[PDB]
């Protein structure tokens, strides 16, 4: 419905423009909420006062003649705009012209009345906490406008998102206390505007409080807008904050409603807003797919809505970025459109898009249920290197997931042989399990697959792990040994299973029996059959129909031992009894294949919210304890430095 | 039992820096914590440089994952332009550690001592290609030469009288120039620097006796 | 293009060694230009030149990277796509990059969608046929490359069916008929709803192409025979006039090219089998063309085994010989040549087995298990054992084992 | 374009203090095919006069900067520009965090 809303808003805006032109000719069908701000900025920077204030230092000829005249012997004071510097390397580490110390908040306190709070927040050293900042501003009694209030709240929000997950509540309480102070401070004149409310919504989104953010601050902003006509107009920033909150809280219906409201209010959306809309549609599609797997907007309808969002992206002439490509790929993966995923990748690579590693994650995940793409996967992996990117464990896991789904095996073997071994990274249990599943379910497996599986298992055991996939990993390894005929390897993996302490499984014993059956050449005989068949009685493990089939195959492969015949009779009787008790014979269920999206693949990285600019600019006031007189002292230089000094040895 | 890998040390230093910075966010009046943060940042820089030089794959993966692209940047231009930021790699025993064969072709990285050919000439003769990814300005530099040549040729073939007048004026000024003769003074590559005794008292064309790194 | 012309004018298929420096200069220039800025027309001309004169560039990867960057541009035409795909197919020899292949597939899907959306309103059928021919050529070169979703793309293109009125050249008619037949087979296998129309259209197009009864190139004739065979298999409907025309065409077609290649020997054997079974089904044998191709391949069969006995026989040639032994509608000279070449392959395999058993201790690794090394040696022997067993079965399906014993 | 600036070290001897120091000099080395990236350890040799201040050329690249090459491939600068640098005057260059009204 978003495309219909867009065209309806465009035609209504055109009709209103024509009506007002007649009352009072091409005009945009929408309204830009940032054009007036950029125009004001351009006028400000082109104003003569700004150009005169921010001017280059006077040359020696401009200052005067030669030197020695006080006042005209050095260039006068030079002021620089940090956001748009007219010089390079604003700061310097000379001896007599150090200006880094002159950039802390104490020096700007003097001109706090004319101060731009956003500029102060972005460019200052040893700033106090935002609460103390607001307290100092109120103590100085300056008329804080909406921009200043929003800048203070944005500084608080930066602190919130910098802090850890389990340390957000105190910062959010500080933010709400600051909001209350701003509301109740009548003097000096302090206004809480749409931008400030949007920043509070952003704080609520960063903390993770949908109930505290959507029903409180957005509601307050809407009430202010309806109470005061045109004095509290909602910009694109407020709705961007609303969409951020919806994405953070998982709300999809509210996000769609907010985007539809933006479209209807006859103002153009933002690229970030459209990316958030695509993310919400992807979440809805994933939920629908989960519901269908368990087995309510129609899947075709949600696919059409995603397509019309992508169309609106160019309808409003909004440039697409890497985040846009990632969101569209995620939405298409949720809607199962690998052709559109590939088309989007081609379009991104066409004009100018720096494809991130997540884009290739989605590319590999999109074709998981499609055959005849192993060469495409290999070419993607090869092309990763020229793009400045390197494959990681997540991408290798996705590739091996594709290999296991397509049960090709040769592709997984080639990938491991020519991409992974060069990485020298620790494999993950999911990666190893997927590799072994592909190498076992493939057709015509080879001994090199067994060697690679053993190498991967050894490396996984040598490295650490937190998850526990040991039982399925060894079960698939035993199935591979069954398909290959490696009875010795299958029997030796039992020692590893015992060392891990995991109990044996009827599926594992069936794999051992199948290995004995199809290892006529290498080794195996009636003695091996008896030794394997003595497990069900001794280990009290229930037999199975696959067990009966495997033991009959082993019987036909080697001969007729009386113990084997008695076991066959008793297992036939037990299977008949189980069929009488139930309706269908039991069977060894296959191990499920992981098909989870890459965004929930157990990322092995929490968060690093570090800033190289702050580290180099020594924000927060780092200290190094420099050396003292040791470097400065050089001794007496009356004579030359000779060995053993001037007076070698002395007696007191 | 591996706790001292270079990548592990790098990530532990980064986590310590993050913890200290988060503490200073709420307690901006902790001088000892400020000093500890400075020390931890220096240690993290050392660990990251060592990890970058000894294992580039993990360093690049960490940088991409945690979005600190410019975590290793030179502080000062004055020291950087003297090559003191790169001299750290040599002084730290990390100069020659790349395994050039794995990541590139070493045939075109070496000049020919017998003939004197540079690595560019060696690569040209071997048919190889060693060209770093060019930026837009560099592409424009390499591409606008043909455009300007075509423009000049088109102008000369389309406006004969104007081109003839311009060429005649240029030749007249060249021929009438005072220093047409190619003596030692004209053949000196840097006249203002070499004959700096003349500047000021006799010649006022150059207000400076030094323009390049000579 | 100048170098390609000189190479073609050269008595053999390659230029003199005096142009190695020229080729090196071209390689250096290409390496520089890939990093530099480049346009679509220059890229297409470079690809055309590299196709015209056989030349693998030193990089060969930056070129396909910039082709990826350019293929999805808004200025790309279907003619540009088919031209670059032809160049890449000629260079890679059926090993084209699948990323480029899939990008071209998505682009041609978008192109056919736009053509369906536009031409129906704009119509001027012949005027739109100018672009429709380019789209058809792009589809046929994509199929010659071997794209997976070719049947689906062909079905969508025939849903558009903007190439009617038989305004296309006979070669394009035959190629489109073959594509329609393959798509009809796939559609019959999966979703047989629209298979009948595709099969009928392909049969009619093959009839229109064959009514001329002119001699055609080897590739065109093989494609026509394959399309007719698959159409008859899927539809099981034929006409007496059609079979008479096909018999006339078989009689009138000869071996235009006497150049025989071990690379295409498998294709030649498959074409021979298809033609033999087709003639047997029709009831009229066309000995001349099949005899000509049989002797053309027999020349290579003699040369490979006799001129260079010590040099290893090509595995593709051995497989072709095995595939041609077991038939019963082939000449005894071909049977004898196949027996000789497979005997040479057998003795080469036995020598390889002996050498491997002699040199085995050079591959043993102490880190492996006793079974793993045993399995590796077992498979290294079993590949040869299975090859020898299948050769023995193929020879046992005939009576030239006495010739093998005599040799 | 086609030029690489290289900083080299030489030794100055002080007989009075009996010690040596490493001073730095910059040279305009020449690279034809644009292979040098900032951070490369290069070996340079004297040659003919190429420009007003170019008489050296990069004979060989001893240690290419993998980080710089990967950043260039990713689309960023080979080395991020330093935040510090040279002063424009003796007077301290103060920041101007003022609004348009002020």
């Amino acid at each position: 419905r978003l495309a219909a809303a867009a065209v309806k808003a465009a035609e209504w805006y055109a009709a209103e423009n024509r009506r007002k032109q007649k009352g009072g000719c091409t005009a945009p069908l929408w309204f830009d909420d940032t054009e007036q701000n950029l125009l004001a900025r351009e006028q400000h920077v082109r104003s003569p006062a700004y150009r005169e204030l921010h001017r280059p230092a006077l040359t020696n000829a401009a200052m005067g003649l030669y030197g020695g005249e006080p006042g005209f012997e050095k260039a006068h004071r030079v002021w620089v705009d940090p956001d748009r510097p007219h010089i390079k390397h604003i700061y310097n580490q000379t001896a007599l012209a150090r200006n880094l110390r002159y950039a802390r908040y104490g020096y700007f306190k003097r001109d706090m009345h004319l101060l731009d709070v956003d500029k102060l927040v972005r460019h200052a050293r040893l700033l106090p906490t935002p609460g103390r900042l607001l307290t100092d501003f109120l103590y100085q009694r300056v008329p804080l406008p909406d921009k200043s209030c929003a800048a203070l709240i944005r500084y608080q929000r930066q602190q919130i998102e910098m802090l850890e997950v389990w340390g957000r509540h105190a910062s959010f309480q500080c933010a709400v206390e600051m909001f209350e102070r701003m509301i109740v401070t009548n003097i000096p004149p302090v206004e809480v505007g749409v931008e400030t409310h949007g920043e509070m919504v952003l704080c609520a989104a960063a903390c993770g409080k949908w109930e505290e953010g959507w029903n409180v601050y957005a509601n307050r902003a809407r009430e202010l807008e309806k109470e005061s006509p045109e004095s509290f107009i909602l910009n694109t920033f407020f709705f961007d904050a609303l969409l951020t909150l919806c994405v953070a809280a998982g709300r999809v219906s509210e996000g769609i409603d907010t985007l539809e409201e933006v479209i209807k209010r006859n103002l153009r959306p933002r690229g970030t807003m459209l990316n958030k809309a695509m993310i919400l549609y992807s979440i809805l599609g994933e939920q629908m797919s989960k519901h269908e797997a368990s087995r309510l907007c129609e899947p075709e309808e949600v696919e059409k809505m995603g397509l019309e969002v992508w169309s609106l992206f160019d309808f409003y002439q909004l440039p697409r970025t890497t985040a846009s490509i990632e969101a569209y790929m995620r939405m298409c993966c949720a809607f199962n459109k690998p052709t559109l995923v590939l088309k989007a990748q081609g379009f991104a690579d066409a004009s100018d898009i720096r494809l991130s590693i997540e884009c290739f994650h989605w590319l590999v995940y999109a074709i998981r249920g499609v055959a005849g793409f192993g060469d495409y996967v290999m070419d993607v992996l090869s092309q990763l290197r020229p793009r400045g990117l390197t494959p990681d464990f997540v991408l290798f896991t996705l590739s091996f997931m594709y290999c296991a789904l397509q049960r090709d095996g040769e592709l997984a073997l080639a990938i491991f042989d020519q991409h992974f071994v060069h990485q020298n990274m620790n494999p993950t249990p999911e990666m190893v399990l997927l590799f072994i599943q592909a190498c076992s379910n493939c057709e015509e497996p080879t001994a090199v697959m067994l060697e690679r599986s053993e190498t991967l298992i050894k490396r996984l055991e040598a490295v650490g792990s937190s998850v526990d996939l040991i039982s399925p990993i060894y079960d698939q390894f035993l199935e591979l040994c069954a398909h290959l005929g490696a009875v010795a390897s299958g029997f030796s993996a039992l020692k590893r299973i015992v060392g891990f302490g995991k109990p044996l499984t009827t599926r594992m014993i069936n794999s051992l029996l199948l290995a004995n059956s199809n290892a006529i050449s290498s080794n195996g005989s009636l003695s091996m059959t008896e030794e394997l068949v003595g497990f069900f009685t001794l280990l009290k493990i229930r037999p199975n129909a696959d067990t009966e089939i495997c033991v009959n195959l082993c019987r036909d492969a080697f001969g007729e031992s009386p113990v084997v015949n008695d076991f066959i009779k008793v297992i036939g009787e037990s299977l008949q009894g189980d069929s009488e008790k139930g309706e269908a014979p039991q069977y060894d269920e296959d191990i499920p294949v992981i098909q989870v999206p890459p965004h929930e693949l157990r990322q092995l990285r929490t968060e690093w919210k570090l800033s190289p600019r702050d580290i180099v600019l020594r924000r927060f006031g780092q200290h190094t304890k420099p050396p003292g007189k040791a470097a400065l002292d050089v001794g007496s230089m009356r004579g030359s430095v000779i060995p053993f000094g001037r007076s070698p040895g002395e007696q007191l | 039992f591996d706790t001292t890998s270079p990548a592990v040390l790098a990530v532990k230093r980064a986590l310590k820096c993050r913890v200290l910075r988060n503490h200073l966010l709420t307690n901006p009046h902790n001088n000892i914590i400020k000093t500890v943060l400075a020390n931890t940042e220096r240690k993290l820089n050392h660990a990251l440089r060592r990890l970058r030089k000894v294992d580039f794959k993990k360093y690049w993966e960490i940088i991409r994952d945690h979005d600190v692209q410019d975590i290793l940047q030179p502080p000062n231009l004055v020291t950087y332009r003297q090559g003191s930021y790169w001299k750290y790699d040599w002084n730290a025993g990390l100069a020659i550690s790349t395994n050039l064969a794995d990541v590139m072709d070493p045939r075109g990285l070496n000049g020919c001592v017998e003939t004197g050919r540079s690595r560019s000439e060696v690569a040209r003769d071997l048919g190889l290609s060693y060209t770093r990814p060019l930026h837009e300005n560099e592409k424009k530099q390499l591409s606008h030469q043909a455009v300007y040549y075509e423009r000049l040729a088109k102008f000369k073939m389309e406006q004969p009288e104007a081109a003839r007048a311009m060429e005649r004026e240029r030749f007249v000024r060249k021929f009438s120039g005072m220093f047409v003769k190619m003596d030692i003074r004209s053949g000196a590559p840097d006249f203002p620097s070499t004959y700096r005794r003349l500047l000021g008292t006799k010649v006022v064309r150059w207000a400076s006796k030094r323009h390049g790194p000579n | 293009p100048l170098l390609s012309r000189m190479r073609r004018e050269s008595p053999n298929g390659a230029l003199d060694a005096r142009f190695d420096r020229v080729f090196n200069a071209i390689d250096t220039a290409i390496g520089a230009a890939m990093r530099h800025n480049c346009t679509l027309d220059e890229l297409l001309d470079l690809a055309e030149g590299l196709a015209a004169c056989e030349m693998v560039p030193s990089a060969l990867k930056q070129v396909e990277m910039v082709l990826i960057r350019s293929v999805m541009m808004h200025e790309c035409s279907p003619m540009h796509l088919r031209r670059m795909l032809q160049a890449m197919f000629t260079l890679m020899r059926t090993s084209v990059p699948q990323v480029l292949l899939q990008s071209v597939a998505s682009r041609v899907a978008d192109y056919i969608k736009e053509a369906s959306h536009m031409d129906s309103s704009s119509s001027e059928k012949v005027k739109n046929h100018e672009e429709c021919e380019q789209l058809l050529e792009l589809l046929v070169v994509l199929g010659k490359c071997g794209y997976g979703a070719l049947p689906g793309l062909v079905t969508i293109y025939w849903e558009a069916q903007l190439i009617d009125s038989m305004q296309l050249n006979p070669r394009l008619r035959c190629s489109y008929a073959s594509l329609l037949a393959s798509a009809a087979f796939a559609l019959k296998k999966h979703d047989k709803r629209a298979w009948e129309g595709l099969a009928d259209e392909s049969h009619r197009l093959f009839m229109e192409y064959t009514r001329c009864n002119k001699e055609n190139d080897i590739g065109r004739f093989a494609e026509c025979v394959t399309g007719l065979a698959v159409l008859t298999q899927i539809k099981d409907n034929t006409n007496s006039s059609d079979v008479a025309f096909l018999k006339e065409y078989l009689s009138a077609t000869s071996l235009e090219l006497k150049s025989c290649e071990v690379i295409r020997v498998q294709e030649l054997t498959d074409l021979l089998g298809r033609t033999l079974e087709w003639s047997e089904a029709l009831g009229v044998v066309a000995p001349d063309v099949v005899i000509q191709l049989e002797k053309a391949l027999f020349v290579m069969l003699e040369n490979v085994s006799h001129t260079a006995p010590g040099v290893g026989i090509p595995d593709e040639l051995v497989t072709a010989a095995c595939c041609l032994v077991d038939m019963s509608s082939a000449s005894l000279e071909l049977r004898k040549a196949a027996a000789g070449v497979v005997g040479g392959a057998i003795v080469h395999a036995e020598e390889a087995l002996e050498t491997l058993r002699s040199g085995a201790p050079t591959q043993v690794r102490p880190g492996h298990s006793f079974d793993v090394a045993a399995l590796a040696s077992a498979e290294r022997e079993n590949v040869y054992k299975n090859s020898i067993l299948q050769y023995c079965a193929a020879l046992q399906r005939s009576g030239m084992s006495t010739h093998v014993e005599e040799l | 374009l086609k030029t690489a600036v290289v900083a080299t070290n030489h030794m100055v001897y002080y007989p009075k203090f009996n010690q040596r120091v490493s001073r730095t000099k910059r040279f305009f080395a020449h690279d034809e095919d644009l292979a040098c990236v900032e951070g490369d350890l290069v070996h340079i040799k004297q040659c003919r006069k190429i420009s007003k201040y170019k008489h050296y050329y990069v004979f060989s690249i001893l240690e290419p900067n993998v980080e710089g090459r990967e950043r260039l491939k990713l689309g960023l600068k080979a080395v991020p520009p330093p935040l510090f640098g040279y002063p424009v005057s003796r007077r301290i260059v103060k920041l101007n965090l003022t609004s348009t009204e002020g």
